[PDB]
């Protein structure tokens, strides 16, 4: 499996823990499964938090609550009532499984020529999205269990200008 | 970590280094020896 | 002889009987264990005597309730 | 330039600005090799010592006597010299075990093949012995500086960060 | 499929408005695993319905919530926060899509010549228990929207012994 989408440089083929070396096309194939989904909802969670830094929708989540009140970080998984967070897990499980409001033709452009490239390109953008997601998370969970214990304040720490 | 649990540590490797020459004068004499 | 249910049930864990590995198998992970273990029991052993003074811990009775 | 050695990589290339892999003999060049790996092992090892008792002082974690007046790894020749005398002679007679038994070339194969891991192919292994150099070179590095660092201004390694304004703790 | 398992003397094929016309083995397949997980899950509920009614477990769910002081029901759920909540759905889901915990073979025994008639027993017991549990989901969410709707105060209404 020394040749397929995901060997660019500087590393040529990482896989240093020994991980496909008795596998068939089948468990590698599950593997890259696994690996396109995660970085994709990585992405999207990076953009996540970036953007209610700086809007918030005009409805109100839940009952009362109202979507401009919710914190922004790892809360807000426990200021959304638990039924509707399970309704939204669900709902993205049903995109996820039986793919639904989620394989609209106008979704698959012709890439022409460039289908490998771009492939390759999205790999490596969900690799970095998981560690991005991955530095968030601690930092706010971390700042949240004992208010401090990183100096650094604000959730987003890089883009100051936003303040936050 | 007072000054007994130092000692007690230090007797350890006190140990360690005994049997340690025990083994090499060991191996030193029963390889040139067969 | 006088195969019973139970038995039938045992036999696997009887089934094979002087099987070994050759060339000291894991023995040196023995030898690691006892090692540590040695030093767990004279811990405890000079704790208990009060030939090994730590912190918080003070060998006389106390009150539990 | 090199002469089959696995190391040499990217960042630069072969380096060897002075000249020395190419005035020694074959038998030479062995021993180079096999006196970085053995540094480079030590090293690694010292740092992550370095690192993590001087942690344990700074978090009040072993007591208010662990490394005393500073907290300075360099101060157990202070507190406890015999402890670290009794340790260098554990180090040497272990070390005699292996000057005995490894022969001249290899000094570095602990025949340590079954208790322990090891990649299954072979381009993987040249990888994990590029590492192992590179792993030993900056830890080099790191003990040279962390000692240079410490007898200089006496201070530990996290505080000398924390003061200076170089971390935001 | 008027031969395949599930036809029994009281309505013996079941389908009135013609879901199962035309279809292929495979979905009908699909449509027998559904109705299988669904049973199972309907009798676990009408029996988690009832067990906390008189007897409450006593650890603690959440930091700070008690499994012994959480109304049983559609309640229960906005009490236990959303974090726990998830923590288990995906759980439950290791458990049913990759087949883990739940895969013990000395758990599937052999049935011999009633692995047709056990499995038929287990598919209308599923049948009765999904009619039971959605008679308990009314009476439960009707009154915790508005108290004392249809008079029975109580829960389990027809075990009165219980003292519901
Ligand atoms: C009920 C909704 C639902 C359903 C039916 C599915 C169905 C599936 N997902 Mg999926 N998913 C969902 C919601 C759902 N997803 C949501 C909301 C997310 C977050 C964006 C994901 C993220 C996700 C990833 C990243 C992957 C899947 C995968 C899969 C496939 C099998 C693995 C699986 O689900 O077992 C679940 C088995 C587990 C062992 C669960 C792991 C639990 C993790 C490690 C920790 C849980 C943290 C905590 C509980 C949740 C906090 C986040 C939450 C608050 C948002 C299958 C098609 C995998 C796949 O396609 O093939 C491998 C895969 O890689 N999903
Ligand atoms: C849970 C997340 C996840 C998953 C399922 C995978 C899965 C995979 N990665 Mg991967 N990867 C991840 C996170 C993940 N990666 C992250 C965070 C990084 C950044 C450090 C990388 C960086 C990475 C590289 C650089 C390479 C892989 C490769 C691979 C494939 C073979 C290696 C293997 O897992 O065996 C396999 C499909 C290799 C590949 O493309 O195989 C063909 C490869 O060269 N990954
Ligand atoms: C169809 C349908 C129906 C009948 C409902 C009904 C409900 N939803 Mg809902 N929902 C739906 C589709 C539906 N949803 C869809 C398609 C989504 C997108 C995934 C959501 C996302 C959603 C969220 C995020 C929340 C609700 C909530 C609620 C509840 C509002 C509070 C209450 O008691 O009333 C209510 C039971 C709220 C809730 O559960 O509060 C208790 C809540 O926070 N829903
Ligand atoms: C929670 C709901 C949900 C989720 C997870 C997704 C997920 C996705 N949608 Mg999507 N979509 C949704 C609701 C959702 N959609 C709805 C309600 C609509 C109607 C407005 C669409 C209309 C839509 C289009 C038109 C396209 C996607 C596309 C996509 C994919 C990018 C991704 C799989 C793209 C594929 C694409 O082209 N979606
Ligand atoms: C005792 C330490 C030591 C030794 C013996 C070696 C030995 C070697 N290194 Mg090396 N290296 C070291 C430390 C060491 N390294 C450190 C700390 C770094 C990080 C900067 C590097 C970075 C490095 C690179 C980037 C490369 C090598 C290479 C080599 C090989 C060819 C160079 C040569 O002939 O030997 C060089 C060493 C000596 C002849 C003896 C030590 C040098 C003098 C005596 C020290 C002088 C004091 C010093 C300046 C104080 C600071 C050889 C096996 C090359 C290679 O892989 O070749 C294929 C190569 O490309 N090394
Ligand atoms: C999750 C809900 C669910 C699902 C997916 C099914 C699915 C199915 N049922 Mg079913 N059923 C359900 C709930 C469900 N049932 C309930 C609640 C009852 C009790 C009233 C029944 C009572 C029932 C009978 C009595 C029969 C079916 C039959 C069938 C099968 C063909 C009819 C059909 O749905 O097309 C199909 C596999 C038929 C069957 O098994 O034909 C082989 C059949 O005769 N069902
Ligand atoms: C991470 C958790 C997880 C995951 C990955 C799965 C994965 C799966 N489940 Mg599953 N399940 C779970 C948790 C999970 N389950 C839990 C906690 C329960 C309740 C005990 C169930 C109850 C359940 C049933 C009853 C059925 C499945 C089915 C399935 C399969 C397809 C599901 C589908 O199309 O999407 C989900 C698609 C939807 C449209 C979601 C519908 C949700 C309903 C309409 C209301 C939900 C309201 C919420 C509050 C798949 C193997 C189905 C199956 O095997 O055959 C098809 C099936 O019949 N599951
Ligand atoms: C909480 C998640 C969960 C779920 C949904 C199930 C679900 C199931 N288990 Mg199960 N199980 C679980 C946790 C779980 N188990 C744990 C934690 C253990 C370890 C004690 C077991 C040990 C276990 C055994 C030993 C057996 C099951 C069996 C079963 C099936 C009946 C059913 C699919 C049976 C199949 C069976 O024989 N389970
Ligand atoms: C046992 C058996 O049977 O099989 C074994 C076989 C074998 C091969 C032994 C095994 C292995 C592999 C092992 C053990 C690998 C270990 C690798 C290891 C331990 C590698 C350390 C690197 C540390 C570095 C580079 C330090 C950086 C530190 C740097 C660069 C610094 O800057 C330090 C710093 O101080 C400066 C200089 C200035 C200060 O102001 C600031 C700070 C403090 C930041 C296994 C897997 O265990 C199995
Ligand atoms: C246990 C517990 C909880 C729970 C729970 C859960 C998971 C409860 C689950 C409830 C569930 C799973 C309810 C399914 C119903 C499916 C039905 C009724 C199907 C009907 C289908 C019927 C009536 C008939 C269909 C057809 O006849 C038609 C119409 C024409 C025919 O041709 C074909 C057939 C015969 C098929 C909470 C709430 C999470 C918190 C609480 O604290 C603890």
């Amino acid at each position: 499996f020394e040749n397929e989408l995901g060997v660019i440089a500087p590393t040529g083929f990482f896989d240093p823990l020994g991980f496909t070396q008795d596998i068939d096309q089948e468990k590698f194939d599950q593997y890259r499964t696994a690996e396109l989904k995660h970085g994709r909802v990585a992405q999207l969670a990076v953009v996540g938090y970036v953007v209610p830094e700086f809007f918030r929708w005009g409805f109100d989540i839940a009952p009362g609550i109202a979507c401009a009140d919710v914190p922004n970080g790892v809360a807000a998984i426990n200021a959304i009532p638990a039924l509707g967070w399970a309704q939204i897990i669900f709902a993205i499980g049903a995109v996820d499984v039986r793919g639904w409001f989620g394989n609209f033709d106008i979704g698959k452009p012709d890439l022409k020529g460039k289908e490998e490239e771009r492939a390759l390109q999205e790999l490596q953008h969900g690799r970095l999205a998981m560690l991005a997601i991955l530095e968030l998370l601690r930092h706010d969970s971390q700042n949240l269990v004992k208010p401090g214990f990183d100096g650094l304040d604000n959730l987003i720490t890089g883009l100051p200008f936003l303040y936050n | 970590m007072t000054a007994s649990l130092s000692n007690f540590i230090a007797s350890l490797i006190a140990g360690g280094v005994v049997v340690g020459v025990i083994a090499i004068a060991l191996i030193v004499i029963s390889k040139s020896d067969r | 002889a006088l195969r019973t249910r139970l038995g039938e049930i045992l036999r696997p864990l009887n089934a094979e009987y002087g099987k070994v590995a050759p060339g000291w198998g894991t023995t040196p992970i023995m030898g690691i264990v006892m090692l540590a273990f040695l030093i767990f029991l004279v811990i405890i052993l000079q704790i208990y005597n009060s030939s090994l003074i730590i912190e918080n811990v003070d060998v006389d009775w106390a009150n539990g309730i | 330039a090199p002469p089959g050695l696995v190391g040499a990589l990217p960042p630069v290339g072969f380096f060897d600005p002075a000249g020395f892999a190419a005035k020694a003999s074959p038998e030479e060049l062995s021993r180079y090799r096999e006196v970085e790996i053995m540094h480079g092992r030590f090293a690694q090892l010292a740092v992550l010592g370095f690192i993590i008792p001087e942690k344990c002082a700074y978090d009040g974690s072993f007591g208010d006597d662990f490394l005393a007046p500073t907290g300075r790894a360099l101060e157990v020749f202070n507190t406890d010299p015999l402890w670290l005398g009794l340790t260098l002679a554990v180090i040497s007679a272990l070390e005699t075990v292996r000057l005995i038994e490894t022969e001249p070339g290899t000094r570095t194969d602990a025949k340590i093949e079954s208790l322990g891991w090891r990649p299954k192919t072979e381009s993987e292994y040249i990888n994990y012995q590029v590492r192992e150099l590179q792993q030993g070179r900056l830890a080099m590095l790191a003990f040279a500086g962390e000692v240079a660092q410490e007898l200089v201004n006496d201070k530990p390694l996290l505080v000398n960060l924390q003061d200076s304004g170089f971390v935001s703790w | 499929f008027e031969n395949e398992l599930g036809v029994i003397a009281p309505t013996g094929f079941f389908d009135p408005l013609g879901l199962s016309k035309n279809i292929s083995k495979e979905k009908f397949d699909e449509y027998r695993t559904a109705e299988l997980k669904h049973g199972r899950a309907a009798m676990l509920a009408v029996l988690g319905y009832i067990a906390p009614e008189t007897y409450r477990f006593g650890f603690d769910i959440a930091p700070g919530v008690s499994t012994y002081d959480i109304p049983n029901g559609v309640a229960a759920i906005d009490y236990i926060p959303a974090l726990g909540w998830a923590q288990i759905i995906f759980l439950i889901g290791a458990v049913d899509y990759w087949g883990v915990l739940g895969d013990f073979s000395f758990g599937k025994p052999d049935l011999g010549d009633k692995e047709e008639e056990r499995k038929l027993q287990e598919l209308q017991h599923g049948r009765l228990a999904m009619l039971a549990f959605l008679e308990l989901l009314r009476h439960d969410s009707q009154n915790f929207v508005s108290p004392g709707f249809d008079g029975y105060d109580k829960m389990i209404t027809g075990l009165p012994f219980m003292y519901g």
